[PDB]
């Protein structure tokens, strides 16, 4: 890694090894000795390899990844029943309190979309396992019923009717009430929303109010799923709108004195739209193509934001355009196909290449675009980062007031949002791509692909499952999701469960790649907590609160799950846990004299079981080791 | 450190002398001592003549084979003899063509050890132009790796254990027997 | 992509003048240039910079990247000669005839692979012959007086001829008279399409004509032919020479055959000349280079084509004390002690290397190959060029042929040359990189085991693969339909026979997939 070990210092003057000249300080042919120039050429030469690394990673052909946007869902409210059209123009960027020293991360209102002002229809009353059966007429204004029949049947529903039904919005239907009697906690009422579609009935979320239903006047804001359509429903063209009613739950809350229907009206207070954090360019040409094989064209928007129709470019066929393809990688192309590929990350795109073959005849791969076509870019998407990954919603210029609509509301935060990876970052991405090769197929991979697939994650290794009745096994991969100290100390669990998405997602890109007809699982590894009580006599002459506060963590630290250890990582995912690994911990603590005894129990998070007392734990290969609370006996002349 | 200090007795395609101007060649002391300066700007010269070879496994330094390691991801990691690592590295990015093939098992484990190895296993490739033939590889996976060698000190099997560890494809048990 | 710049100037050298050293006050008319005669800074600072070829060369032996060599073409010299009296080698091995130059470029030289050898032919037995007409042990109709009857006069499909052909050697132009004389309507020679055969150990084989008075004998003609390689003749009667066969073709609608052929009276059989194959090279000698600097890694050139991958082209010699030195040519460096003579070579390029240098920990020099003293002059003692595509000369261009060793006047090739391919350069190579190199060539997933079917055997029309399901062995093996193209007539209906693939086919396909096959993945293929 070194060409060179010498400095300016070094200087060997070797002249005496030819000439007699014998003045180790002279006044002045020392100075022409002294020769920085060559300390100016062993740095720059120390460098050299490394310049030949970079340079020698393009023959490879390997480049980087280019960052990934950030999407989020926001919904625009109304607070009103009216505004007939689309309401919020495709832009208007929302971002960030603007503190001058983190600069706002602002966004893009990415699509549109139309909702209708609906009115209320039929208004019907019906039980589980019976028809409506009832007025369905009158029920709009007058002739009062009980709601549910006031007892909780399992499978319980109401249609509601609404004349030119909205396939995508959020619902708010008024079902005015007189409640007395009882009052049910709106916390958790036991009903189940649903909604018709084109596929059938999925469940409808709820948004803020101030009822918690049949216990106060007030409507139910529900989130109409996308795919709802229209059906026949007496003499209005209705929407299907089902309310399932379950059963008192476990202890649920449910009435017997139900409040009846009072009137009916429509609110349609807004619908749902997405926006992501990057920029669009519409419609940019980039040349006029050549006849020739093997082209490359550039941009003027240097990072190019990552996307199944990354670019999507277009030639001028003789029928308005043809599209183009997108690959990765030019060596699966074909002589006839339609392939580009793109670096993304400098917004180059480089057509199809023609090699030489051992004949000495030409195999071009990519068809090359006709000479004299003309050659368009539909559109690219910039931007994206990490700060693009939006907390809590809180946008805070979430545009709480504007004169149109009343609010425009983005809660959930925003995920995905992949910073490009830095060139020092590649380097250590060769091997991997030149190891495995994608197409993950022997136990290193995919300790390695789990990585690629999702950087998120604190730490993955894999393992194999157990045997199954053919004679194989299926695949196993461990996920451990990144933790914090919530609690005290120590860690909170449940956050080291992923959450249904890491399991999704790891899995979905791995699957693509897996082996054919093999089974592939994923989870969490097993875990079991272990507390360390002990009795350890202080010094004569030192403080024991300190002591006792320093034995409790300092025994701790040895059984963290995430860096724990000797070595100050996370558990070499079987090392058995054992006292006397634990009497290495505790002879170093400060302010102790010797220690008694150590006492250990097994014991799950679940609840507060303490195992039987051992000094040796037998730790299963795929698991980790859980530290919780333990205190030691500190008995000595303290001060 | 490496101690990649000035050598003795090498010469340069660059003399300073060479490169003097004329009449100014007549002298004794000039000659000689400018000649004095060549000495500790000789090798710098020699590696930027000879770069090529300065990145060819099989020739290269001690230092960099390792470096050279890590381009193409060679597992260097256990070896302490020179002569082993002169043929993982160069030999590495063919065997990552075939990772995994029926030959990936035996030319690792052969790499490693210094002789072919004989392995069974549960598979095959066959043809048959009825309609809806069988496949009569074999009823369950099996993996199974023999090794021949001269004299087995009992560390080879840990040492095979560990090697054909990573060349299964996660996917079939195995067995380790060392003559 | 991001590279790191290593450029400083020349002039910002200089800048370092520090006079804060007393008793130094001097100018541009100084004794100071060494300070500026050290500028080689800047000669060694650009050098730096620089990533040239060479380099790329490692990084693709490093992955595993053979560089494409050249070739050179073959074609067909045909000697002449006018004095056939003896037999004897008048053709040494790798005989050099070359092609005429001109004003446009230096000629190109080709050689000969096989030695060639004349041979004083007479002839043997000679006698009437028909279709189903056998010699029955008959050998004197010609050799006395009288006269043969072609063919019984009456030609027919199936009809022959009996010839003779003393002491054959199968690379020779031989030319055998026919005396006929002439009754009925005459023919011109091409129109009755008479093929001739040698009746080979192995059989029959054709042979070709070039000239006139051959077969279609309205006038006594002396047809001459190249000699189709060894034979035997079937030999009934008393004479073994070779053999030559008449056999007569069907009546085609414009090349008709006619009635009452003529009656040939005499004939004679004489060699004239010889045809054998050769490959494009050259040999040169004494080809100076220069004077070595003694310096490790010293890389010399030569103003020539790629050299010829044989045995070693190049003979490079020292000058010595003792006298001329010579190296042996190595593949590769790997083990090369400094004792040892040893010397690379490009084959698709002139450069030829030396023993490289390399300082490792604690320096030591360790130098791999012998390093030629200062002052040595360096000469190719021989040299063997011929690749590349320059070979692919054009049908009877070659004439001269060099030095005139042996009796021979005129030579010629009758066909163009095969044509060689030239070597791949370095910057082409680094275009087959990025390709190349990640060519799937592992068969993981359900598309590439469809995919790599295809590159097996483009020619069939319909290819997937689908896994063997549960409840059955191979370990979840995996099964390949294959459809056979056909054209289902235009009838409308095509036979089920036609569905079935060739079994070869079948191998073909499983030969390819078995090796990239992964672990303990049973396969098998067949028509659903």
């Amino acid at each position: 890694q070194q060409f060179v070990d010498d400095a300016k210092r070094y200087i060997q003057q070797r002249a005496p090894e030819w000439t007699d000249h014998n003045v180790s300080d002279p006044g002045v042919t020392l100075v022409e000795t002294v020769a920085h120039m060559a300390d100016q050429i062993v740095y720059r030469l120390n460098r050299v390899p490394d310049k030949n690394h970079l340079a020698f990673l393009d023959l490879v052909g390997i480049t980087l990844f280019p960052p990934s946007a950030a999407r989020t869902d926001v919904t625009f409210w109304l607070s009103a029943p009216q505004e007939d059209a689309i309401l919020v123009p495709v832009g208007t960027e929302v971002a960030t309190l603007r503190t001058e020293r983190d600069e706002a991360v602002v966004f893009a209102t990415e699509q549109d979309l139309r909702i209708v002002p609906c009115t209320m229809g039929r208004l019907v009353t019906q039980v589980s396992g019976e028809a409506v059966s009832d007025r369905t007429t009158d029920l709009a204004e007058s002739k009062d019923v009980l709601c549910f029949a006031e007892a909780p049947n399992p499978g319980d529903c109401m249609l509601i009717g609404l004349s030119a039904a909205v396939p995508d919005c959020a619902l708010a239907l008024e079902l005015d009430s007189r409640v007395d009697g009882v009052g049910v906690d709106p916390r958790q009422p036991p009903l189940v929303w649903e909604a018709w579609t084109e596929d059938g009935w999925q469940s409808c979320e709820v948004d803020r109010d101030g009822t918690g239903g049949l216990n106060r006047p007030g409507d139910v804001v529900l989130h109409i799923p996308g795919g709802h359509v229209l059906s026949r429903n007496g003499g209005h063209e209705a929407g299907w709108i089902r309310c399932r009613v379950t059963e008192p739950l476990s202890g649920q809350p449910f009435y017997t004195t139900s409040p009846t229907i009072r009137s009916a009206e429509a609110y349609t207070i807004g619908g749902t739209t997405g926006s992501i954090h990057a920029e669009t360019v519409l419609d940019e040409p980039l040349g006029e193509s050549t006849g020739l094989p093997g082209q490359r064209l550039r941009l003027e928007h240097a990072p190019v934001v990552a996307g199944e129709p990354s670019v999507l470019l277009q030639t001028a066929a003789d029928d308005g355009w043809q599209d183009w393809q997108v690959v990765p990688h030019f060596s699966g192309s074909h002589p006839d196909d339609h392939h580009i590929t793109v670096d993304a990350t400098t917004g180059e795109i480089a057509f199809g290449p023609a090699v030489r073959e051992a004949d000495g005849t030409l195999r071009q791969y990519g068809a090359v675009p006709p000479k004299g076509a003309v050659i368009r870019a539909r559109r690219y998407r910039t931007g994206g980062g990490r700060a693009g990954n939006v907390a809590r919603g809180a946008v805070q210029v979430l545009r709480t007031s504007i004169p149109y609509v009343s609010e425009v509301v983005n809660r959930e935060a925003a995920l995905g949002g992949v910073d490009g990876e830095t060139i020092e970052e590649a380097k250590l991405r060769a091997p991997i791509t030149l190891r495995a090769q994608e197409r993950a197929v022997t136990l290193r991979d995919y300790e390695e692909l789990a990585r690629r697939a999702a950087p998120e994650t604190a730490r993955i290794t894999c393992l194999e499952g157990a045997e199954n009745e053919y004679g194989a096994h299926a695949v196993r991969v461990l996920v451990v999701p990144q933790a914090v100290p919530d609690p005290g100390g120590r860690l909170r669990f449940e956050q080291l469960v992923p959450g249904d998405a890491l399991l999704n997602r790891i899995t979905r890109h791995l699957d693509e790649r897996r082996l054919i007809g093999t089974r592939l699982a994923v989870g969490p590894p097993y875990y079991q907590g272990v507390t360390v009580v002990a009795t350890v006599h202080a010094f004569r002459d030192v403080d024991a609160d300190r002591v006792r506060r320093q034995t409790h963590d300092a025994l701790y630290r040895h059984l963290d799950p995430l860096t724990g250890g000797s070595d100050g990582k996370g558990w070499p995912f079987g090392r058995p846990v054992q006292t006397g690994e634990l009497f290495a911990v505790l002879q170093r603590v400060p302010g102790v004299e010797l220690v008694d005894e150590v006492v250990l129990h097994p014991a799950d998070p679940l609840t507060g079981k303490r195992g039987d007392p051992t000094n040796r734990i037998d730790l299963d290969a795929p698991a980790l080791v859980f530290s919780y609370d333990h205190r030691v006996r500190v008995i000595g002349d303290s001060a | 450190a490496s101690q990649r200090g000035s050598v003795d007795g090498l010469g340069s395609s660059l003399p300073i002398a060479s490169m003097l101007p004329a009449v100014f060649a007549d002298d004794d002391l000039a000659l000689r001592f400018v000649a004095g300066l060549d000495d500790v700007l000789a090798p710098i010269l020699n590696v930027l003549d000879c770069l090529d070879t300065y990145f060819d496994p099989a020739l290269t330094p001690a230092d960099f084979a390792q470096w050279l390691g890590t381009w193409v991801g060679a597992e260097t990691d256990g070896t302490e003899a020179e002569p082993m690592l002169r043929a993982a590295v160069a030999a590495a990015a063919r065997l990552h063509r075939v990772r995994g093939t029926l030959q990936g098992l035996s030319e690792t484990v052969r790499l490693a050890f210094g002789v072919a190895p004989e392995i069974t296993e549960s598979g095959g490739a066959t043809w048959n132009a009825r309609p809806l033939g069988p496949f009569p590889g074999r009823p369950r996976p099996q993996l199974h790796v023999a090794l021949r060698l001269p004299e087995p000190r009992p560390v080879d099997v840990h040492r095979l254990d560990a090697l054909v560890a990573a060349a299964r494809p996660a996917h079939m048990p195995y067995t380790v027997e060392v003559t």
